[PDB]
């Protein structure tokens, strides 16, 4: 429909961007999303907390 | 004024591909259609869809 491009910013919750290792080919680049951090917040720190 | 928004030429494969993208950018306006009757049937069915 021409709703995706440089001038359109699709912002989505963690619901659609879950399992960041699996990215569908229909997700436009620049798809802003918010999610719980699994990179810097390590599991050892999680257990300690 | 004559704000002719766009000119669309459906070469072939009205329902297959490459025609839905063109037909989806037509907004609320007057659509001058030039084709044959047996082909206007298909074009208008796709437009309703």
């Amino acid at each position: 429909l021409g709703l995706t491009g440089y001038d359109f910013f699709w912002i989505v919750p963690s619901l659609v961007s879950g399992n960041t290792e699996l990215i569908p080919k229909e997700f436009p680049s620049g798809l802003i999303s918010v999610s719980y951090d699994d990179w810097d917040y390590s599991l050892e720190a999680r257990v300690r907390d | 004024g004559w704000d002719m928004q766009n000119v669309i030429t459906l070469d072939t494969s009205f329902e297959d591909a490459k025609t839905q993208v063109q037909l989806k950018k037509i907004h609320s306006s007057v659509i001058l259609l030039y084709c044959s009757k047996d082909e206007a049937v298909l074009i208008l069915s796709e437009a309703r869809s």
